[PDB]
RNA sequence: AGGGGAUCGAAGAUGAUCAGAUACCGUCGUAGUCUUAACCAUAAACUAUGCCGACUAGGGAUCGGGUGGUGUUUUUUUAAUGACCCACUCGGCACCUUACGAGAAAUCAAAGUCUUUGGGUUCUGGGGGGAGUAUGGUCGCAAGGCUGAAACUUAAAGGAAUUG
RNA sequence: AAGAAAAUGUUUU
């Protein structure tokens, strides 16, 4: 066999099995855990505000260079504080 | 331990037919085994077989004529409905003009244009091309 | 990967096999795996077959030898050169020389 | 293969081996056609006149082609005792 | 289809038995040699000569079939052999490969080599199993001087006969000759005993 | 096969294809059974009546001559063991391995075997219960193998 | 690192944690 | 010219041999690229892809170029070529050349019905090289050539006009992807087939209908 | 090979076979009348015989059991059934 | 070192093989002929291979070398011509008037011919 | 925890080396190494290949059993055991050749009979880390074992092979 | 028969 149960009688543990290894997805173990709820500041939503702390020069890994510019910033909805990238050339001067 | 003499049979013809024996010995050779093989016979994709008594389960010797391509069990015989012999037939066979889904109905086992024309069905046996 | 086909030892069946030490550095090493060599050197050869022989009491003294197995470690083995390094075809070539 | 009106339109009828009716394909560079010269009156090997035996290449790698060339030989004549079915 | 004149003749019979064609290989045979007569003790298995006779004149057939005499070539790597296939393609209009086989001759189609045979006559399978890969690479039948022993890997025509003789390799290769010329015509009546001496084709020695 | 160990032995009789008595055999069947009788009265088994029956005598299947085997002619006649004999001799070498096993204690390996003859008894006797050939309360105890073996 | 020297600092560190643990009550 | 070696060849000049199917039928080897030249004019061939490899000596990177080439007449015939030059022009000619002497037959059929002209495989074929398995499955008329483009181009090329194409393993291995997909076009007339069943005389080979085209005179 | 009778195989090549791995199998064993030394019965003997097999009215050992076949006691004679 | 390399060992090859019924096995009149037979471009090269040539004619003059084709594709021809002509074909004598066989063989001659003179020991 | 403790020998003591060298090397040496009565339950506990069943190449050895031989030898008194030789067979540890076939390859008679995908069945994996960690449970005297995450982090990590 | 010491080399091309 293919290391499986093939049995006309056996879909209870086809579909056990099934449900025990989908728990090494990422996307279904999140899904079911609710992960996105607790953890991930944003707490399931594409987009948050917040306030900001302070301004950050953040230096880019290797093999790069030019310290990055983003800013800590304090989410009104939980309160949890992430550091958030300033996309442009300046725009750092327009957040303060 | 054997679970499906068929299964053994069918196995032992693809090995013979792919090594490109003339011949070939199966053993406990069974009816089911016995029907399958007349279908196949009368489809052309083996010869003449015979049916050796010995007092246990019997044996048989198949004629192959190289006609063969490939004779495999499905397993487990899932049920088949009219409507789900045409998606059967489509995952099995190599083409819609030739190679059989043989279905074990209460009408007999039968090839799946039998069946078909017929209008009966049944259990999944295997298949032929 | 693997490099030898059964293993760089001797034991399909066995499942554990004594040790022996290695006669050179004394290492544990199982005895199937080990290499084993036979010495069968006469006891006085030295260029001194001859020297013995006349200074010997008896005539056609028909002198011993000493007989001795030696098991080696692989490392010793290849320090030593009992055995060598072999390029993979050669490798699989187990009669001896 | 043919379509309607039964006009032939696969190309290229392969041949197929004498010992396993197995197509021989147009690259399979190990099959052989042996023709054996047809023979009248005590000699003379007719020319252009032969039994013709191809045999796949799978039935030569694996040795079988003079076996199987004796069976064919020995039914179509060309042998009197040299194959035996039992065995 | 042959008949009682193609049929074995008692004088090469004796011939076959005197050069020892018989004396098949030790214990040691390939299981796809039916040829082997009851087997004698001390190891030697029998070859069956009438077996051995079928397939030569099987052989000659096929080579007198083969429309070109210079498309047969027939090769010899073991030196038993050489002076056998030299004057094969002497007698015959055969095309001879003694001694080295330079491989490459049959694929590798350049000039000083690359001869592209219909058939290919072998004195021994093992020690030209050069010469049969390519033949295998190109078509190309393959008749071969088969002892029980011998490869039957692309071997179409096996010719059951000892190897390990210079007798057995030249009787066959004079036999193959003699009837290769009797169903060409070259011999005008299959009864004379070919006055060209079957040990032209024995190995020289000294 | 081998149930419990990993060999793969086919060694076993190769019964004739041949339903009928030999035709060198004069006995009648029903003198056979009185054999049979005779043998299962010295408490015999049907293996070993069988042995001594195709050993001594010239009966190669007692159920090809009498037309009935052995046990069914013991049971038809009520000499029919209180446990099937395959059923005793599991319970006997598991009798005899416990007290080789109270025995010095550390035969490791004795009481892996005694797992093993102890599973094989428990499977058959379940098989037995089933077919009704055992009751259905009937249970092997270890305290009792003794005493129920004699 | 050695996977082995690995495994024996973490057992080092589970004995630490499980002691400081235990003496928080 | 051609002056040719390979009597094979020598028939095809003389025009002895005036089809492929003929020489695809006696499974003749084709040893010269002028064969396929003269019996197939309408081959168009298409570059899928020129990668450099590169072999590491003494300062390395000896940075060859390989390049790979079909060939084809969208009508039965398609060939594949992998050539590896020091330039990418050297690399597309010899590509071009081995192409053509690895041109075989594809057997095209019908899906369904027999109305006229084959616009299928006339059964599922795979191939596999490498880990890239392509499985060709027959499509009814109108589904076009369901693959990605470099098998389509083959495909297109050997002349098939509806076809599904499934495909496992490392299918960015574009080489090993069109040699998979070959050698499911090429299994295409190795499968036996009930309308193939029938028994036919083994016609003799052109290389002995015609064995005076190997001499000097 | 490639091309064999599976129905009719050679009584040489059955004989080497194994007992259960013949055509049809069956027992290579047989059965024997032996002489006793007394009399008024020929004494049928298994040829496998696990039995120290004596005479009906005697009590001479008439076959010994071995691995295989059962040996004779070095003085009987003995036919084939 | 005074190995000859393959411009000259080629050269004395050709000049061997198509010169033999020529030039001696001495190296002052084999340079001159070589100056008339061969189109050499260099003094130095001529006498190298005018020595390699000599160098060959003396170990032919003990037997023949390998890869040396001149007129000895005669000799060797006629020596191949025959070694046993009209003596015995290991056959139908060397023995009374029979073949000594074996057992095994004795069937085998059983077979299909009766009529063979056997002596099977 | 008793017994035993010759040898070797985690720790330790020591001489040397060394830039340092409470490392390799040298000399000692505790626990240990052995045993009994209990614990522990883990190893690259490996064939890194679950188990049962069928089939598909060639070959020669070898272990155990069996069969046969005008066999060799061994004596008992015709014969016979034993050892050996030859042939065959079942079962086993393996090996050699070729791979139709399989595979990414190394290689594989299974790792084959798989896109022509289904003989039965158990267990396990789902990119690398964090981590066999935290937490809870359970077992253990302990060392620990079994079960066992997540936050967060990261574009490789990795397998086989090729040329340097 | 065997033969002491030899640690290190910044980041990105
Ligand atoms: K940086
Ligand atoms: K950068
Ligand atoms: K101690
Ligand atoms: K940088
Ligand atoms: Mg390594
Ligand atoms: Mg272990
Ligand atoms: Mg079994
Ligand atoms: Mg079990
Ligand atoms: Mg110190
Ligand atoms: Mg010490
Ligand atoms: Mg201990
Ligand atoms: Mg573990
Ligand atoms: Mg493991
Ligand atoms: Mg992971
Ligand atoms: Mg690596
Ligand atoms: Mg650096
Ligand atoms: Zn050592």
């Amino acid at each position: 066999g293919k290391g499986k149960p093939r049995g006309l009688n056996s879909a209870r543990k086809l579909r056990v099995h099934r449900r025990n290894n989908r728990w090494a997805e990422n996307n279904y173990k999140k899904r079911l855990l609710g992960t996105a709820f607790k953890s991930s500041p944003f707490g399931g939503s594409s987009h948050a505000k917040g306030i900001v702390l302070e301004k950050l020069g953040i230096e880019s890994k290797q093999p790069n260079s030019a310290i990055r510019k983003c800013v800590r910033v304090q989410l009104i909805k939980n309160g949890k504080k992430v550091t958030a990238f300033v996309p442009n050339d300046g725009c750092l001067n327009f957040v303060d | 331990t054997r679970s499906s003499v068929l299964a053994d049979a069918l196995n032992a013809i693809n090995n013979a037919e792919k090594t490109g024996k003339r011949q070939v010995l199966i053993r406990p050779s069974s009816k089911v085994i016995i029907k399958f093989l007349q279908v196949m016979q009368k489809h052309g994709y083996i010869g003449e077989f015979e049916y050796i008594d010995d007092h246990r389960s019997g044996k048989i010797v198949v004629q192959l004529n190289g006609r063969l391509n490939k004779c495999g069990v499905i397993s487990p015989r899932f049920n088949v409905k009219i409507g789900d012999i045409e998606k059967w037939t489509a995952n099995l066979l190599p083409a819609r003009q030739f190679g059989y889904v043989i279905l074990t109905t209460s009408a007999g086992i039968m090839d799946h244009e039998e069946a078909r024309r017929k209008h009966v069905s049944g259990k999944i046996l295997g298949f032929v091309y | 990967p693997k490099k030898r086909a059964s293993n760089g030892r001797n034991k399909k069946g066995r499942g554990h096999v004594k040790p022996v030490r290695c006669v050179n550095c004394s290492k544990s090493i199982p005895k199937d795996k080990a290499i084993k060599r036979m010495a069968i050197r006469n006891i006085v050869e030295a260029a001194a077959v001859r020297d013995l022989s006349e200074a010997s009491v008896y005539p056609e003294y028909a002198l011993p030898k000493t007989y001795n197995k030696l098991h080696y470690c692989v490392s010793c083995a290849i320090h030593a050169r009992i055995v060598r390094v072999r390029s993979r075809e050669d490798r699989k070539n187990r009669a001896p020389p | 293969m043919e379509n309607d009106k039964g006009q032939l339109v696969e190309l290229y009828v392969p041949r197929k081996c004498s010992a396993t009716n197995r197509i021989i394909k147009a690259d399979d560079h190990a099959s052989v056609q042996i023709n054996v010269a047809k023979v009248d009156e005590e000699g003379r090997a007719i020319p252009g006149e032969y039994v013709t035996y191809a045999l796949s290449g799978y039935v030569r790698s694996r040795g079988e082609s003079d076996d199987s060339l004796n069976r064919l030989a020995q039914n179509d004549g060309l042998l009197k005792n040299v194959w035996s079915y039992s065995r | 289809s042959l008949p009682a004149t193609f049929d074995l003749t008692p004088e090469d019979a004796q011939l076959l038995l005197a050069a020892n064609t018989h004396l098949g290989a030790r214990n040691v045979q390939v299981h796809q040699e039916p040829y082997v007569f009851n087997a004698r003790p001390d190891g030697v298995h029998v070859i069956n000569v009438g077996k051995t006779w079928e397939k030569l004149v099987l052989a000659a057939r096929i080579i007198a079939a083969i429309p070109n005499p210079e498309d047969v070539v027939a090769i010899s790597s073991r030196t038993f052999g050489q002076r056998a296939v030299l004057k094969f393609a002497a007698h015959t209009g055969a095309t001879p490969i003694a001694g080295r086989f330079t491989p490459g001759s049959f694929t590798n189609y350049i000039t000083r080599s690359f001869k592209e045979p219909r058939l290919v006559i072998v004195t021994d399978p093992r020690s030209d199993a050069q010469a049969i890969k390519e033949a295998s690479y190109v078509n190309i039948p393959v008749i071969a001087l088969t002892d029980l022993d011998s490869p039957s890997e692309f071997v179409d025509v096996a010719i059951p006969c000892n190897n390990r003789g210079k007798h057995s390799i030249g009787l066959i290769w004079y036999l193959l000759a003699r009837e290769v010329l009797r169903l060409r015509g070259a011999l005008v009546d299959r009864t004379q005993p070919w006055s060209i001496m079957p040990d032209l084709y024995f190995y020289r020695d000294p | 096969g081998r149930m419990h160990s990993a060999g793969k032995g086919i060694s076993s009789s190769a019964i004739p294809y041949s339903r009928n008595a030999p035709a060198w055999f004069k006995l009648s069947s029903e003198s056979v059974i009185e054999q049979i009788v005779k043998y299962a009265r010295k408490g015999l088994t049907p293996s070993q009546i069988g042995v001594l029956l195709r050993d001594a005598h010239g009966v190669t299947q007692a159920r090809v001559i009498t037309g009935n085997k052995i046990m069914r002619i013991l049971k038809s006649n009520g000499l029919a063991p209180e446990i099937p004999e395959d059923l005793y001799y599991l319970i006997k070498k598991a009798v005899s391995v416990r007290k080789h096993l109270e025995r010095n204690r550390k035969d490791k390996d004795a009481k892996f075997r005694l797992i093993l003859i102890e599973s094989r008894i428990h499977r058959l006797a379940r098989y037995y219960r089933t077919v009704a050939v055992l009751p259905p309360n009937w249970k092997y105890e270890s305290a009792t193998a003794s005493a129920l073996v004699n | 690192m050695r996977a082995k020297w690995r495994k024996k600092r973490t057992r080092r560190l589970k004995r630490k944690r499980r002691k400081v643990r235990a003496r928080s009550k | 010219g051609w002056v040719p070696v390979t009597k094979l060849g020598r028939l095809v000049k003389a025009g002895k041999i005036t089809t492929i199917e003929e020489i695809f039928l006696h499974s003749l080897p084709v040893k010269e690229f002028q064969i396929i030249d003269t019996l197939l004019p309408g081959l168009q061939d298409e570059v899928m892809n020129i990668k450099p490899v590169q072999k590491q000596t003494r300062a390395g990177q000896r940075t060859r170029f390989k390049a790979v080439v079909v060939v084809g007449d969208s009508n039965g015939h398609v060939g594949l070529g992998i050539k590896t030059a020091k330039e990418v022009a050297g690399a597309i000619r010899a590509g071009i050349i081995i192409a053509k002497l690895s041109v075989i037959p594809i057997r095209r059929g019908y899906w369904g019905t027999n109305l006229g002209q084959p616009h299928s495989l006339a059964t599922k074929t795979t191939g596999k090289c490498g880990s890239v398995t392509v499985r060709l499955i027959p499509a009814p008329r109108g589904s076009g050539i369901v693959a990605s483009p470099a098998v389509k181009k083959l495909l297109q090329l050997a002349g098939v006009e509806d076809v599904y194409t499934q495909s496992n393993g490392k299918t960015r291995t574009l080489e090993n992807t069109l040699k998979a997909a070959f050698v499911a076009i090429g299994n295409t007339y190795g499968f036996l087939t009930p309308n193939l069943w029938a028994e036919q005389p083994l016609p003799v080979s052109p290389l002995d209908i015609y064995s005076d085209e190997a001499s000097a005179q | 090979v490639l091309v064999q009778d599976l129905l009719h195989p050679t009584a040489a090549s059955e004989a080497r076979k194994h007992k259960l791995k013949t055509l049809v199998q069956g027992p290579r064993s047989y059965f024997l009348d032996v002489k006793c030394p007394g009399c008024l019965n020929i004494t049928t003997v298994f040829s496998h015989a696990q039995t120290a097999v004596t005479c009906e009215s005697c009590s001479t050992i008439l076959c010994t059991p071995t691995g295989g076949k059962a040996k004779l006691s070095e003085g009987t004679s003995f036919r084939r059934k | 070192g005074r190995v000859r390399t393959k411009t000259v060992k080629r050269a004395s090859k050709a000049l061997i093989e198509r010169y033999y019924p020529k030039l001696t096995l001495d190296f002052q009149t084999n340079k001159r002929l070589c100056d008339e037979i061969a189109t050499i471009q260099s003094k130095r090269l001529r006498n190298k291979i005018a020595g390699y040539t000599t160098h060959l004619m003396k170990r032919i003059q003990k037997g023949p070398v390998r890869g040396i084709s001149f007129k000895l594709q005669e000799e060797e021809r006629e020596r191949k011509d025959q070694y046993v002509p009209e003596v015995s074909a290991l056959d139908l004598s060397r023995s009374n008037g029979v073949l000594n066989v074996d057992n095994q063989t004795s069937d085998l001659v059983k077979s299909l011919g009766l009529k063979l003179p056997l002596s099977v020991i």
